[PDB]
């Protein structure tokens, strides 16, 4: 990782990274066993496994409802669930939640609503999402257009799209003459400036000043929100044994940096991953 | 052969001569389904017994599994 | 004078009206239940 | 024997093989005359082979 | 005798084999049909916090190369760098999470770049 | 085993029947206020999704494709891309959005007290006590043909 | 060992963001603000100074001075 | 298989009640035994493979799901398999009280063992009720399942043996 | 088994008994015709042995 | 030569065993019939009243018994050293059987005319010495994953995931087949790994 | 077809012997069947065992239908997945059921 730029978030880049990383000639663990798929595999430790492709879709199905597919924990959870999972019921699954079958509050799965009400919500559903889709497209272009104005911005838009990873990327582009000393040379100028405002106390404490509102109030309603958080999580602890059912924990895994499992190993933290909507990519 | 194991143990001895020796070749019969099932059930306990020393001997100083697999309480 | 207050059942999803596009004539000759 | 990967148009392979066409994970090792076995199966006397069969640390 | 004690033990071993629907609610009453999935809290984190019910070797350490635990070998290398080890204790952040701090930083970026 | 033992297990298979009966109407009768207060739950939640879902398309077909300001773009937080997000969270974590999901609610609860009366009955009973204050909550449900303004749906994925 | 020194990274600053939390969590809403209006400073300084890094092997070996 | 039901129950019948006087039960010759043993085996197992056949029968016709992707096929393998090796036996066994009778009668000589050859022949039969998966060690049968059928197999093949000595 | 509806305990108030109860299976009239069917036997074995007797 | 796994070792071995201990006992018999009819041929030792021996009876009932005892043994732990390895893997593969051909993680395979039936356009490929998931299943009917020569055979049941654990330590192709009736194309349904 | 298969066997013996009894009906009225009549016997045999099974069946579907719930009215009293924990405009936390 020397001329990895994690800023970027090239879809082309990412998989060119990708592929010089996650190779297998150094990325490959040798007689190692990680503790997650020990566990994964000990509580379903027969051959046949039907059981476990539907508890973790089910998983992610709540992590994704409540949070949404951009969530980290919830990448997390598809990860696993398209791991140990058959691709057949994966399909039906998909091709089922494509039609919003799964949403937690006009789903058939989690509501009692008859066909034809759900068909309208639906369909209404969707196509809330097209029109919003259509808007972002555009603001994402625009955003494309007006990002590679900056100085700094169109040196990174160089380096998105060059052919191969680099080592040193600037360098390479320079040496090719498809960016300019000129233009580096002024990005390094207005990095420069900035940086020496947030040394110096005057600049920054005009910055501190200007933020300390919304600091103070995220601070105060999270002190706030935490007991009531512990209070409701006893209150379904309490229900965890109430019955011969199960009471789900989401979300069912997060993403640990302390303890990294397969899944921090395999994808970067979640950095390499297949670009599909399940992953809440566009 | 198969002698008559309740003559020497002084068993149903209030029964005729053929009513005793159906009696105690049920018995006979007892004994002889009870041996392989104790061979294989030692065998398992042994094997259980020695899957508990290997854990405790490797996973000693794990930090992981130091204390299931190297105190054996979870084996 | 009291009623039946028993959940009913889910049988059939709506994403699953067509049970996966398969063949359904019965013996009789259309595709309903015998009843 | 040896599997004939260059004369497949457009087939996937790994990023992380060797891809000499002479390479170890090219050849065929069963389902094929060879007189040269790689294989140890159920239907090999190493007998007739006179046990020059690889050590146990290694394979 | 072999085949009554393999059906009496499958019966009452087995995870996903439950007498629950299939005895009187009378009875029912004594059956934890989800046992499996409640098991180590439902955590999958840790083996040997789950049952293996198998006859033997159930946890017999595998042959070839024995190996070693990822976070074993996290806790070597981190100690050959000089960081601290492996925490194997330590819990999430739950309250001020990776996208606020980075939001923090976000704000602050865009205060300095447009009073530069 | 004698006769009078076979008497015994009669006797037992009898007492068996009579507890599988009483039981068996004691459940369904007991069960008539907990279902509808579900279906009442779960069509005010179906009516405040189309609701909610209503007014966000009307909002968004207001922004002219040809120019989006900031407003816009931080309305409906055009940045993260639409499978990347739930919708629904939109109405629990932006201001505008929540202050519109609260309308909702309170006007799909005004109207809903409408339509079905009785709500405000089963309301009583499980603000005061939790929903397990409802096993045999006595009321306006203990007739057979007590018709709750449903039109036999949001009991069922079929019509009842 | 690549990947065993981007994991060391991501733990320090998770470690830092969490000794954070405890802070909003126990201490005053104050002096938590300003903690994470301090912490956000240095951090900031270093993601700039990243963005620097990459600009040095084309950079004039003058003004690179100027900041390293 | 209605055909050997009938059959099998018809000659139980006649061999329990019409035999002269004087012959017990355990002194009737070695191939009535025999045939009495394949006809308990026949009774036992033919309803189970009935009931495999009407599922097939019910899956083609009325457009059932016992025996599709989602169902369970390997219902069907263990009820027709349930059936498969009491057939295995009933096909092997006449054959042994056949060779009995006729070595018999043409070696000049009586049966060495004849009540261990009745015995034996009576274990194989009880025992093949044990061991019907043995055909199914692929399918994806439990490790322990699989252990058993295999020890089951080997008790099997046991009395076998003795009746080959 | 793999369902198409949820039967996780504190999402709704009737999904835990969900898939453990197959409500339609008309149970009062089947406990009925269970007791047309002991009125049978019994009435039945009663008069057999009377007339054994 | 080397083995292509520790398992198929394994399984080599108990066969050995048991070959030797059938071939010991088909020869003991054959000697016995050997000297029985030579007798008999020459109208030599007869014998009418020798039609019981209590002793050689019970004698020769026990002795397969404890012969028997350590075949099973032996065999018990062959299976669970094959489905020890389970847990310890780092790669998930999934596997469809369609109707005469093959799925590997969303890609084809089907026959080739470059080989005869043996080889294939899209091989499976797996590293060799690490621990491997083989998720298996299929779409329209029964088909068998078979490998036997890496010790894999297990059947691809529609509605029905099995689950087994691949390694490989030989580097090389493995030829191996559908091994279970699906149809017209059966004998044409081909399975090659590749382990690199 | 499980549920429907195992009752449409009972009826099946049900009507066989309904059947048997009907003719047993007619030769008692005829007064042919005597005290130990195998007639008699084969009927009393068969009753009492499609009364067993239907016995037996009854018992499995009040397993497979009833649940101890369903009896005791188990409900919960959080509904966990939709309740989210939000700071009202006053500015004091509270809790609502989405
Ligand atoms: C399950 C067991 C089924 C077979 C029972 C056979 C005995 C029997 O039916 O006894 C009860 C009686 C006959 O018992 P009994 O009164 O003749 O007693 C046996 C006779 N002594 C005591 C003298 C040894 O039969 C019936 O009631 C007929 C219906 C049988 C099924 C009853 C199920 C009850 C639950
Ligand atoms: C279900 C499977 C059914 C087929 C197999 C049945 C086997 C019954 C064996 C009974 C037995 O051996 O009984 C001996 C006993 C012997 O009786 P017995 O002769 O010893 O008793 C004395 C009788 N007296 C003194 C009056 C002469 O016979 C019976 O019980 C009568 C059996 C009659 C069977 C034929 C029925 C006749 C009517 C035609 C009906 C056909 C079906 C119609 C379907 C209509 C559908 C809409
Ligand atoms: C419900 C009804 C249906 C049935 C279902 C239930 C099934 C239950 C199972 C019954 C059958 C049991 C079979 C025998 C169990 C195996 C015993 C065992 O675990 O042996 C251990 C032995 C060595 O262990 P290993 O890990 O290889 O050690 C290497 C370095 N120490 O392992 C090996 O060497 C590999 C295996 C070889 C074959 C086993 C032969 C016995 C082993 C010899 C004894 C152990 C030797 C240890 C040295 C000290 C002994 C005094
Ligand atoms: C005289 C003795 C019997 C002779 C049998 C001769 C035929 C042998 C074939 C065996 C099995 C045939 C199966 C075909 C019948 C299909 C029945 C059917 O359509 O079932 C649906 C019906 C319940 O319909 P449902 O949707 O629940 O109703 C909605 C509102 N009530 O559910 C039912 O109707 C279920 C009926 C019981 C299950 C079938 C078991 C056999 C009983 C015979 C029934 C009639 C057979 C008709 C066959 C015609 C050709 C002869
Ligand atoms: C006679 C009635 C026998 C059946 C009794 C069932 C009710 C008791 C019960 O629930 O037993 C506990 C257990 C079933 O509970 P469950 O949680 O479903 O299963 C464990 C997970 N595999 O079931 C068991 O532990 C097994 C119960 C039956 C074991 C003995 C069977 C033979 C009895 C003599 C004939
Ligand atoms: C004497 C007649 C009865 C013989 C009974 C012999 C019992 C042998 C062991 C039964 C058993 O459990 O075998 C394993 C087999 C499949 O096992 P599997 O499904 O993989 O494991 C449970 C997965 N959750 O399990 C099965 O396939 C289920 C077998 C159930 C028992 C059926 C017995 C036959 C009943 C009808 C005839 C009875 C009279 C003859
Ligand atoms: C003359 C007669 C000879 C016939 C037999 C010899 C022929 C060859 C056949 C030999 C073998 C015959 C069959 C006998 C071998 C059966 C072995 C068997 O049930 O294990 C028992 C099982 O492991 C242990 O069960 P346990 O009670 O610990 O309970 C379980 C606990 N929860 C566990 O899971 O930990
Ligand atoms: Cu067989
Ligand atoms: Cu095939
Ligand atoms: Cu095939
Ligand atoms: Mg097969």
């Amino acid at each position: 990782m020397e001329g990895f730029v994690d800023k970027i978030d090239d879809n082309k880049y990412l998989g060119k990274w990708e592929t010089i990383l996650t190779d297998g000639r150094t990325h490959l663990p040798k007689h190692i066993t990680f503790h997650d798929a020990a566990a994964i595999s000990a509580r379903w430790n027969q051959q046949y496994v039907n059981d476990s492709g539907p508890v973790y879709y089910r998983h992610w199905l709540a992590c994704q409802q409540t949070y949404g597919a951009g969530n980290e924990d919830c990448r997390k959870l598809r990860w696993w669930a398209q791991q140990i999972t058959h691709p057949l019921h994966l399909a039906e699954w998909d091709d089922w939640w494509k039609d919003e079958h799964y949403d937690l509050q006009i789903g058939q799965h989690w509501n009692r609503i008859c066909g034809e009400e759900f068909e309208e919500a639906s369909n209404l559903l969707k196509d809330l999402k097209e029109k919003r889709e259509g808007l972002a497209a555009k603001f994402r272009d625009l955003l494309k257009t007006k990002t590679a104005e900056d100085p700094m911005g169109k040196i990174l838009h160089e380096v998105a799209q060059l052919e191969e990873p680099s080592k040193t990327p600037v360098a390479d582009l320079v040496e090719a003459g498809t960016l300019s000393k000129e233009a580096v040379e002024a990005a390094a100028a207005l990095k420069i400036k900035e940086l020496k405002a947030l040394r110096d106390d005057a600049t920054w404490a005009e910055v501190k000043g200007s933020l300390l509102n919304g600091v103070t109030t995220t601070c105060s309603t999270l002190k706030k929100t935490s007991k009531v958080v512990a209070e409701l999580k006893a209150q379904a602890e309490l229900e965890r044994n109430k019955t011969s059912a199960v009471k789900l924990d989401i979300p069912h895994m997060r993403v640990n940096y302390e303890k990294p499992g397969l899944y921090e190993y395999d994808t970067w933290f979640g950095k390499f991953l297949p670009r599909t909507p399940q992953f809440g990519f566009a | 052969v198969f002698p008559s194991i309740t003559k020497p143990l002084g068993l149903f001895k209030n029964l005729p001569r053929q009513h005793r020796a159906a009696r105690d070749a049920s018995i006979w019969l007892a004994i002889l389904t009870a041996g392989p099932f104790g061979i294989f059930i030692a065998f398992k306990y042994y094997a259980d017994w020695y899957d508990k020393k290997l854990l405790m001997e490797y996973y000693k100083d794990s930090i992981v599994y130091g204390e299931t697999y190297g105190k054996g309480k979870y084996v | 004078g009291m009623p039946n207050g028993l959940p009913p059942v889910l049988l059939n999803p709506f994403v699953n009206r067509n049970y996966r596009g398969q063949k359904r004539d019965m013996p009789w000759g259309t595709d309903c239940a015998f009843l | 024997p040896r599997f004939p990967f260059q004369e497949i148009p457009e087939i996937y392979l790994p990023s992380d093989i060797d891809r000499d066409p002479n390479a170890d994970c090219w050849r065929i090792l069963n389902q094929v005359p060879r007189k040269e076995k790689l294989l140890v199966e159920i239907t090999d006397p190493l007998r007739n082979f006179d046990f020059k069969v690889a050590k146990i640390k290694e394979n | 005798c072999l085949g009554t004690f393999h059906i009496i033990r499958c019966l009452v071993v087995n995870p996903e084999l439950s007498l629950a629907k299939v005895i009187p609610e009378i009875l029912q009453p004594f059956t934890n049909p989800n046992a499996q999935l409640k098991a180590a809290d439902g955590k999958d984190d840790d083996d040997s916090q789950v049952p293996k019910q198998w006859g033997m070797w159930g946890r017999h350490p595998n042959y070839g190369v024995l190996h070693v635990p990822f976070l074993d070998a996290l806790n070597k290398e981190a100690l050959a760098r000089g960081k601290d080890g492996v925490n194997m204790g330590a819990e999430y952040n739950l309250v001020f999470t990776k996208s606020m701090a980075d939001q923090v930083v976000d704000l602050i970026l865009d205060d300095v770049q447009k009073r530069v | 085993p004698s006769s009078m033992a076979w008497t015994i297990g009669w006797g037992f298979y009898a007492a068996w029947i009579m507890k599988e009966t009483w039981n068996l109407r004691s459940s369904s009768v007991g069960w008539t206020p907990i279902t509808l207060m579900e279906a009442y739950k779960t069509k005010e939640r179906y009516l405040r999704s189309k609701a909610m879902m209503e007014r966000y398309n009307s909002e968004l077909e207001a922004v002219d494709d040809s120019n989006i300001t900031e407003e816009d773009a931080k309305k409906f937080e055009l940045e993260k891309a639409t499978p990347s997000i739930s919708i629904w969270e939109q109405f629990r974590s932006n201001p505008y959005w929540k202050e519109v999901e609260e309308e909702i609610s309170t006007d799909v609860r005004k109207t809903m007290l409408e339509k079905h009366p009785d709500y405000a009955l089963l309301l009583e009973a499980v603000k005061k006590s939790g929903y397990s204050k409802l096993w045999h909550l006595p009321g306006p449900w203990m007739n057979e043909h007590y018709n709750d303004g449903l039109h036999g749906r949001f009991l069922g994925w079929t019509p009842k | 060992p690549v990947w065993v020194d981007y994991w060391l990274k991501l733990r320090d600053e998770k470690r830092i963001q969490g000794a954070l939390e405890r802070s909003i969590l126990e201490e005053e809403p104050e002096k938590a603000a300003e903690k994470i209006l301090e912490w956000a400073r240095t951090s900031a300084q270093n993601k700039i100074l990243e963005d620097l890094k990459l600009l040095k092997p084309a950079l004039s070996p003058a003004t690179i001075a100027q900041f390293e | 298989g209605i055909s050997s039901t009938i059959g099998s129950v018809n000659y139980i019948t006649t061999n329990k009640y019409n035999r002269h006087v004087g012959l017990t039960f355990m002194n009737i010759n070695i191939y009535n035994f025999s045939i009495i043993v394949t006809s308990i085996l026949l009774i036992g197992s033919l309803p189970i493979l009935g009931v495999a056949i009407t599922g097939l029968l019910l899956d083609r016709n009325i457009n059932s799901t016992i025996y599709d992707v989602i169902g369970d096929p390997v219902l069907y393998q263990h009820l027709f398999w349930f059936f498969g090796h009491p057939e295995v036996y009933v096909i092997i066994l006449p054959v042994f009280g056949l060779t009995s009778l006729i070595l018999t009668s043409i070696i000049h000589k009586d049966i060495f063992g004849r009540e261990g050859m009745m015995y034996c022949i009576i274990s194989i039969g009880v025992v093949g009720y044990f061991v019907w998966a043995h055909h199914m060690f692929t399918v994806g049968l439990d490790i322990d399942s699989r252990s058993y059928f295999s020890i089951a197999t080997s008790i099997i093949s046991i009395p076998t043996s003795v009746k080959m000595f | 088994n793999n369902l198409p509806y949820n039967n996780n305990i504190a999402v709704n108030l009737l999904d835990h008994l969900n898939h453990n109860n197959n409500t339609d299976i008309c149970l009062y009239i089947i406990l009925h015709n269970l007791l047309l069917l002991l009125y049978v036997t019994l009435i039945l074995q009663l008069v057999h042995r009377y007339v054994q007797l | 030569m080397r083995y292509g796994n520790r398992e198929i070792e394994s399984i080599i071995l108990f066969f050995d065993q048991t070959i030797i201990l059938y071939t010991s006992i088909i020869n003991a018999l054959i000697v016995g019939i050997i000297i029985i009819i030579r007798k008999w041929y020459n109208r030599k030792g007869i014998c009418n009243q020798y039609i019981y021996h209590i002793k050689i009876e019970v004698i020769w009932t026990i002795l397969p018994i404890i012969f028997l005892i350590v075949i099973v043994l032996h065999s018990v732990t062959v299976i669970y050293n094959l489905e020890i390895n389970k847990g310890t893997n780092n790669k998930y593969i999934n596997v469809i059987g369609n109707q005469w051909y093959w799925i590997y993680n969303n890609i084809e395979s089907r026959i080739s005319s470059l080989g005869r039936i043996i080889l294939v356009d899209q091989p499976l490929f797996i590293k060799a010495n690490n621990n491997t998931h083989l998720i298996i299943s299929s779409l329209d009917v029964i088909h068998s994953f078979a490998l036997p020569t890496l010790g894999i055979k297990v059947d691809a049941i529609p509605g029905r995931i099995n689950n087994i654990s691949i390694n490989g330590l030989t580097q090389g192709l493995y030829v191996g087949y559908c091994s279970e009736l699906c149809g017209s194309g059966h004998a044409f349904m081909p399975i090659n790994l590749i382990v690199y | 077809l499980g549920f429907y298969m195992l009752l449409g066997l009972h009826g099946s013996h049900v009507i066989f012997g309904t059947i048997m009894l009907a003719l047993l009906t007619l030769w008692g009225a005829q007064g042919s069947v005597g005290p130990q009549s195998h007639a008699l016997r084969f009927t009393s045999l068969y009753v009492h065992l499609v009364d067993l099974v239907f016995i037996i069946l009854v018992l499995a579907i009040y397993s497979a239908n009833a649940s101890p719930e369903l009896y005791g009215g188990i409900v919960p009293n959080i509904l966990e997945a939709r309740t989210f924990v939000s700071v009202d405009a006053a500015g004091n936390p509270q809790i609502k059921e989405f």
